């Protein structure tokens, strides 16, 4: 298919392109993977607290390994 | 360590083994601290495996596969 787009600047056109490109790649990601997660850093939370909970269970090197991988991801929320 | 045992006759593993002990307490009851010592609880778990992590190191040990 193909999308008609007017506006009265360069500008109002720009970033109407840009947004359903978004709009687009949004879409994509639910194609590929039907499902939903919430934001505001929440999914590196409960990743970070549930691999330091199995970072218990590993044994050798991997677990402070886990656990560093647990803490990094504290960074982004 | 005979007066201690006689005023107290309890008594725990040593070799290490109660400081790894106390650590998974403290690690398990840090999440129940909503506040900022939260990160203070943890840092106590980790310094409690010093004293068993430089026993391994002075045994000539991988300290950190050991621990």
């Amino acid at each position: 298919v193909t999308i008609v787009v007017r506006g009265s600047n360069k500008l109002v056109i720009e970033e109407a392109e840009r947004s359903i490109h978004d709009a687009l790649c949004v879409i994509r990601c639910l194609v590929k993977k039907r499902a939903l997660i919430a934001g505001g850093g929440a999914p590196e939370i409960e990743l970070a607290l549930r691999l330091t909970e199995y970072s218990r269970t590993l044994s050798g090197m991997e677990s402070y390994c886990v656990r560093a991988f647990a803490d990094a991801m504290e960074v982004i929320p | 360590v005979i007066r201690n045992l006689i005023r107290d006759n309890r008594v725990v593993y040593g070799g290490g083994a109660a400081e790894i002990s106390c650590a998974l307490a403290v690690s398990q009851e840090a999440d129940k601290c909503p506040t900022l010592e939260q990160y203070a609880m943890r840092a106590f778990a980790d310094a409690l495996e010093v004293i068993p992590m430089a026993l391994s190191e002075n045994s000539g040990m991988n300290p950190i596969q050991t621990m």
